RNA sequence: CGAAGGAUUUGGUGGAU
């Protein structure tokens, strides 16, 4: 995420540095912002373990 | 125990089947391609060289191959004998692209062009018996350009088309070649005489044809040619060539090849002039392995095709237009098949069992929906589309 | 009981083991089979055996 | 996720559209608002025969009174008939279903749902609809004319729609509605008129 | 659908079978009014589809038959949920089953000096082994393939033990196909290795070394290939028939070799100096050989519907047989 | 393999009906035999197929895998009428006698048809009869009263009584060739073998076993038993000479080959 | 785009973009405005190329006050799509930079491109 | 005019549409809280035009 | 090399031991 974050703060930066004309409102950032809870969102829905199958065991089965 | 609200539990109950029936519908599946491999075109007898151009006669069941064997052999398709018609050895003449053509008003005429790395093409007419019983060949050499040898170094790009004198009503084919700086040249088909030159800036890559129907029994060549750059000209063959249109594909840049399809094309001609139709589709290759797909109906493309990561060599629609078969000739197996309008790319086939090797021709059959895919080692493989 | 041209064959249905045989084949084709107990009705042509 | 595997969808369709009907009997609006959730997606995912798609229609007209559930409901109906890509796609609803949808959706709501910019594709449900109207309704020829307008339909369905129009002249005495009718396609594409009377008379 | 068999579930589940003639078995739940599960394609259709379909009294397995000469058992495993088991059903599991050739077979062979199996090829396009004990085991060879549908209808059939375990042992000869299959009896499996008549011609006899090292292939073009087991590569070609190769045999001692075809010749080979010791022409067309490795004689069937006996050692005619009034389609030594 | 999927001469022989595709379809087409044209019905369908071909005295009836026999009129180009058995089992062989059109399909059911009437007369199965490849119907007087079935054994079967007659010890494979060269001397051949089996209706014993070299694919029989030509699956024609006079298997005396100049 | 200046013509920019192409293949091409902001940084940089169309520009305005400080040539391409296919990448791309390497291959293509920029300029 | 010629313009008349993949709708869990059921379907919609 | 993919691991049954 810090990779991430560095890289949109930078593009939210330099609107603001380099503006003639820009509004005090900061929809650039905001828009930027969204990105990054996406990706941490479905960088932290990820689960590093792999999940467990349910285990269908074809029992011996005996007439009775 | 012993409009209603249940109905919909009903109909379950009746059926286990619930995909629809593919039989029925017209238009075939977007994702699923059945498709089923024949005998090779080839194998009755084999080619010395690569397969550099295939073409299926408009109406006859023959498929014509040519390479730099300079052999233009002819096959009888029927999907499980394919054997060969007759074949004529062009000493000094190797193949770069051959096709064969039917004349729109007189039916009983048919043609064969075939073309070169030389000054010189090859016209091999078929009418009347000369195909088979015929013990000779009857050859013309087209090797005059009446005063524009300046243009043309080699005739080995080319493509044929019919173009109708609309002041005298009369349709005749013309021989179209790309030349040195931008330079197309149009001849006719028999006389050989130069009709008229269109000119582009750049280096010409591809060019295409589009017929637009006035009314009845009236129609409009337009000649499609686009730069590497990735600008388009489109120029207006019955009115002296004349420039009508131009625009730029976007995010174009390497362009190396433009197909239309959807209608009246090299692949799908017509045999009256009432079966004239317009092409729906526009697709721009690249050497980056990027197809733009544009929809005739600046342009913005339907799509931007990136499956293959190579410079595409060969664009084709079938005959429908419902398919656009995108190959490359850098990589072994570098063929894929685009459902059209979805632009999505079917994935049961090709495989990696499916054997293609280098992919340097393509070709689909007016009607049976067959396919023959050429490769360097001068194999011609064959299948077959369930659906057609 | 699985009928088996003109003989019949008896399978342990826990094991799918064959049992028994038929001693001789039926003059005619077996067309009905009815097992009960330990006994068999085999019937082919006008003759139930 | 199941997208892919056709067969793991088929064997999907006997759980989620029981579901659905369950819901769909449920008064709950927003009960019937999920089933029209999960019927719109399936759809899209696999096609199915027409008549899943009619019996679809029967249940979710059958118990739709919630406002909220007509509009998601009106909404699903039009993309099922999107889905549906075989011969009789555009053709006239049963009579039944025809009754069913009219009294759960009066003409005037639809020229509504159809006044709207932003409305979805609909051309192959409308053209179902207006050879419905024109089968069953002889007095709603006039909204008909409305319908065509607010609303472009594909070559083919306009050429369906012109199929039966010719057969009402026949059949149906000359109205100045219905003749509008053939005015407003005299208008806009005259020559495909002159192909449908070709073909036809 | 065309219902062919109904049977009920008395394990205490309101369960009902149905089989039908295109060969489906579907499962319904009465109390539910409900589909639990469809079996499709259990049996074939062309034979019936399912003939038989009997669930065994107080158990969940079901026992079905049909006309394609198979018998499958199949169990409903308990419900995995601890709750509301009647709604999750678990779907029929095969448990075990026996079965045969649908079609009547092509080409028999014993396997093995005890007499314990034999192969069988039938025009279903299937090889299978028959135990001959009481166990009536059977089992069919699997033909999936080694790197490095079913195959056509078999017409020749040789077969070795003095390398069992070791490689390939077995060669199968295919109706209108110019390559021979090799096969495994130990792994019951196709084997990795595919001789080439390379005449182009169709493989009319398949032949086998008592040592097991070589494998021996006679074309429809006259030409015989000698090919290596353990490595499948051609070694030697006898040209000598011009007419179809119908059979192939060596002695046990792996020094004369003897082919003959329809061309009526009999072709004596040294195998070890690869040198034609001899040729005898019969009267007729020569349809089929055997090879008595012991006693070093062979019977050929002629076209003119007699059985000649020939003396490999001396390479002349010993005993003709006459009687027969029509082809004779098989025959073979004590 | 050869293009030509079946062919068949008009019983003059001087009309040769074939069959062959193009790309995807079956076309039929006419040629005279004594000495080209272009002409040929197009099966519509990629699936249809002719199984059987049959001259008719100038209409050709054609049987499909689709279950019915279509009337084709070569002059006029275009299939006059389509005989439709209830069924949609491939026909596998058709004979003719006049009115009478006798046809089998997959499903072992006879059938009877009448050109003039254009009606299906009737239709039943027979027992004992687990396949049917081969029809023939026998040359006796003007009307049809038994028939020649085989499908792996040859069968004669009773109209009226609706019984078998005689059963014949045929051939291991499916019978190809069916053809009667005269009374009670009836020749019989099979997929992949290169043996003919006369035999003899009402005895029911093996005349003669005639022996080509190689496979055989087509029979021809001159007059009555004068001659009997055999094409043989290699590409030569194979002719007997009075095979009806070493008594039980003859050879053929004369062989015929085409071979070009090149070689 | 008033700000992207200059915004090379159409006959420049198939040059540009053909230059491109064959330092991508030579591995002498850094894509991206942070690379190309790097390579300014350590002065290995021949010249930059950027894309007019990028939306907000601002991302790129800062190349400029960079190239101008330590002299080396920028020049703007109108699209940007068109510089990520040429740089051989599957997404679009709004900066670029060919590095310095005087024993290239195609030394004499960039230099040429260079001076048409710094003319430009 | 022939049927080929129909088959053809219907055939042209057909449009695309937006195909449903794996990761289409993975998101709706992310702000599935606190949303009304009308919005939830609506952004089901826009997620499938 | 290659007709509607390839590798590795694993549950159960059937047959010998």
């Amino acid at each position: 995420i810090a990779r991430v974050l560095a890289a949109k703060a930078a593009v939210s930066l330099r609107y603001d540095a380099l503006a003639e004309d820009r509004d005090d409102s900061g929809d650039i950032g905001l828009e930027s912002r969204a990105k990054v809870e996406n990706r941490l969102s479905q960088l932290e829905g990820r689960d590093l373990r792999t999940t467990p199958k349910v285990v269908r065991e074809a029992k011996k089965v005996e007439m009775t | 125990d012993e409009g209603d609200i249940n109905a919909l539990t009903k109909i379950l109950s009746t059926t286990y089947n619930y995909k629809d029936t593919l039989s029925n519908s017209k238009l075939l599946p977007p994702k699923k391609l059945d498709i089923v491999r024949l005998k090779d075109a080839n194998a009755s007898h084999p080619s010395h060289s690569a397969i550099q151009s295939l073409s299926f006669h408009p109406s006859k069941p023959l498929l014509l191959t040519g390479g730099y064997d300079k052999t233009l052999r002819i096959y009888h398709i029927d999907g499980k004998t394919n054997h060969l018609v007759t074949s004529l050895h062009l000493v000094g003449s190797p193949i770069q692209t051959c096709t064969f053509y039917t004349s729109l008003s007189n039916q009983n005429q048919q043609n064969i062009f075939t073309a070169g790395r030389r000054r010189y093409m090859h016209s091999w007419d078929l009418s009347l018996e000369n195909l088979t019983h015929s013990q000779t060949a009857k050859i013309e050499k087209f090797s005059r350009l009446y005063g524009h040898e300046s243009t043309q170094r080699s005739f080995e790009n080319f493509k044929v088309a019919h173009l109708q004198n609309s002041q005298t009503n009369s349709v005749h084919g013309i021989v179209l070649l790309q030349g040195n700086n931008g330079w197309i040249n149009i001849l006719h088909s028999t006389s050989g005489l130069w009709l008229m030159g269109c000119k582009i800036e750049g280096v010409i890559t591809d060019f295409c044809i589009d017929y637009q129907p006035i009314s009845r029994g009236k129609f409009r060549t337009i000649l499609i040619a686009v730069n590497a750059y990735g600008e388009v000209w489109e120029f207006d063959l019955n009115k002296n060539g004349h420039v009508i249109r131009r625009w730029k594909d976007q995010g174009g840049v390497g362009i190396t090849k433009i197909q239309v399809g959807g209608g009246t094309t090299t692949t799908c001609p017509a045999l009256q002039i009432s079966k004239i139709k317009q092409n729906r589709w526009l697709a721009v290759g690249s050497e980056s392995g990027f197809v733009n797909l544009y929809d005739r109906n600046t342009p913005t493309p339907v799509a931007a095709l990136d499956q293959l990561t190579t410079t595409i060599s060969n664009l084709q629609f079938s005959p429908d237009g419902q398919i656009l078969c995108m190959a490359s000739r850098a990589v072994k197996d570098a063929l894929r098949l685009v459902h059209l309008p979805s632009c999505s790319v079917f994935s049961n086939w090709p495989t990696s069992g499916t054997p293609l090797g280098k992919v340097t021709s393509v070709a689909f059959s007016p009607s049976g929906g067959l396919l023959a895919v050429g490769n360097e080692q001068g194999k011609v493989r064959l299948w077959k589309l369930n659906h057609y | 009981v699985t009928c088996v041209g003109k003989t019949f064959q008896i399978y342990d249905a826990n094991t799918l083991h064959l049992l028994f045989v038929s001693e001789k084949e039926t003059p005619s084709s077996i067309v009905a089979l009815s097992a009960h107990f330990h006994y068999v009705y085999a019937a082919y042509e006008n003759k139930v055996g | 996720f199941n997208s892919n595997n056709d067969e793991k969808l088929n064997q999907l369709v006997p759980i989620l559209l029981e579901i659905s009907a369950k819901l769909l009997a449920s008064k709950s609006k927003d009960c019937q608002i999920a089933a029209h959730t999960i019927l719109v997606v399936f759809a899209t995912a696999l096609p199915l025969k027409k008549t899943i798609i009619l019996a679809a229609m029967e249940t979710i007209l059958s118990n739709l009174d919630a406002k909220e559930a007509k509009h998601s409901a009106l909404l699903t109906i039009c993309k099922l008939f999107q889905t549906l890509k075989g011969q009789g796609n555009v053709d006239q609803l049963p009579s039944k279903i025809f009754k069913l949808f009219d009294s759960k959706f009066d003409t005037v709501s639809i020229l509504t749902f159809l006044d709207k910019e932003d409305k979805p594709v609909c051309d192959k449900f409308i053209t179902s609809y207006t050879r419905s109207i024109a089968r069953y309704d002889r007095s709603k020829l006039n909204i008909i004319l409305s319908l065509l307008k607010k609303i472009r339909l594909e070559r083919y369905e306009v050429r369906l729609i012109i199929t039966d129009l010719i057969y009402l002249s026949e059949i149906l005495e000359d109205k100045s509605q219905l003749v509008e009718l053939f005015e407003y396609f005299i208008s806009i594409n005259e020559d495909l008129v002159l192909k449908c009377l070709k073909s036809l008379g | 659908s065309r219902i062919s068999s109904l049977s009920f579930r008395t394990d205490g589940s309101s369960h009902l079978s149905v089989g039908t003639s295109s060969g489906d078995l579907i499962f319904y739940d009465l109390d539910r009014r409900s589909r639990i599960h469809v079996l499709k394609n259990i049996h074939r259709e062309s034979y019936g589809g399912v003939t038989q379909a009997t669930f065994l009294n107080g158990q969940p397995i079901i026992v079905t038959s049909g006309g394609d000469n198979s018998l499958k058992e199949y169990v409903f495993d308990p419900s995995l949920s601890q709750g509301s088991g009647d709604v999750v059903v678990q779907p029929p599991r095969y448990l075990r089953s026996r079965g045969g050739h649908s079609q009547p077979p092509s080409y028999i062979a014993f396997a093995d000096s005890q007499s314990h199996f034999m192969l069988s090829a039938s025009k279903d396009r299937s090889l299978w082994s028959f135990s001959l004990r009481k166990d009536a085991q059977s089992q069919e060879m699997s033909q999936r393939l080694h790197k490095k549908s079913k195959f056509p209808e078999i017409v020749a059939l040789a077969i070795e033990n003095a390398r069992i375990g070791e490689w390939e042992n077995i060669i199968t000869a295919h109706k209108d196909e110019k390559f021979a299959r090799t096969w495994d009896m130990r792994n019951k499996r196709v084997g990795r290795w595919t001789f080439d008549t390379t005449d182009d011609g169709f493989v009319k006899s398949v032949a086998m070394s008592q040592c097991g090292n070589f494998g021996f292939i006679g074309s429809s073009n006259g030409s015989i290939t000698i090919y290596n087991m353990q490595s499948g590569i051609l070694r030697k070609k006898y040209k000598l028939h011009k007419r179809a190769v119908t059979g192939i045999s060596l002695d046990g001692m792996n020094r004369k070799m003897v082919s003959c075809g329809l061309d009526g010749i009999v072709g004596f080979y040294d195998f070890n100096k690869s040198t034609l010791l001899g040729k005898l022409k019969l009267d007729a067309p020569i349809t089929a050989m055997v090879y008595h490795r012991s006693s070093d004689l062979f019977a050929l069937a002629l076209d003119d519907l007699s059985i000649v006996v020939i003396d490999a050692v001396t390479q002349r005619v010993v005993r003709q047989l006459w009687g027969h009034s029509n082809r004779i389609t098989a025959f073979d030594f004590s | 393999d050869s293009p030509v999927l079946q062919s068949a001469y008009d019983p003059s022989g001087q009309y040769l009906c074939y069959v062959t595709v193009a790309l995807d379809k079956q076309r039929v087409g006419v040629q005279p035999t004594q000495r080209w044209n272009e002409n040929f019905l197009y099966l519509e369908d990629s699936k249809l197929k002719v199984t059987c071909l049959k001259w008719v005295n100038v209409a050709i009836i054609l049987g499909m895998n689709n279950g019915e026999i279509w009337l084709y009129s070569v002059l006029a180009n275009e299939v006059t009428y389509k005989f439709t058995t209830g069924n949609s089992y491939e026909i596998k062989d058709i004979d003719l006698m006049g009115n009478q059109l006798w046809c089998i399909d997959s499903s072992d059911a006879f059938y009877q048809f009448d050109l003039l009437q254009f009606k299906l007369l009737q239709h039943f199965r027979i027992n004992n009869c687990v396949q049917l490849n081969k029809l023939t119907i026998v040359p006796a007087g003007d009307s049809v009263a038994q028939l020649l079935v085989a499908s792996h054994s040859i069968s004669l079967i009773d109209i009226e009584e609706k019984k078998v007659v005689m059963t014949f010890p045929g051939h291991v494979s499916p019978v190809s060739t069916l053809q009667v060269i005269t009374n009670e001397f009836f020749i019989s051949g099979a997929e992949g073998d290169r043996f003919l089996n006369v035999y003899d209706i009402h005895s029911g014993m093996t005349k003669c076993v005639l022996v080509a070299e190689s496979d055989i694919k087509e029979l021809s029989h001159s007059g009555q038993a004068d001659s009997i030509a055999v094409t043989t699956e290699d590409g030569s024609l194979e002719i007997f000479v009075d095979p009806l006079v070493g008594n039980k298997s003859k050879k053929s005396s004369k062989k015929i080959q085409i071979v070009s100049k090149d070689g | 785009n008033p700000k992207a200046f200059p915004l090379a013509d159409a006959a420049l920019t198939q040059q540009i973009l053909d230059v491109v192409q064959q330092a991508a293949n030579l591995r002498q091409l850094k894509k991206g405005a942070n690379e190309a902001t790097k390579t300014l940084n350590r002065g290995i940089s021949e010249f930059i190329i950027m894309a007019a169309d990028c939306e907000p520009i601002e991302i790129l305005l800062h190349l400029p006050l960079l190239c101008e400080d330590k002299n080396v040539p920028y020049v703007f391409v109108p699209s940007r799509v068109a510089l990520g296919r040429a740089c051989g990448v599957s997404r679009p791309v709004i900066a670029a930079s060919i590095t310095t390497n005087d024993a290239s291959a195609i030394k004499t293509q960039i230099y040429a491109v260079k001076d048409k920029i710094e003319t430009l300029l | 005019e022939d049927e080929e010629d129909i088959a053809l313009e219907f055939i042209n008349g057909e449009k695309k549409d937006k195909l449903v993949n794996m990761n289409s709708f993975t998101s709706m869990f992310d702000n599935i809280q606190n949303v009304q059921m009308d919005t939830f379907f609506d952004r089901v919609m826009k997620v499938l035009t």
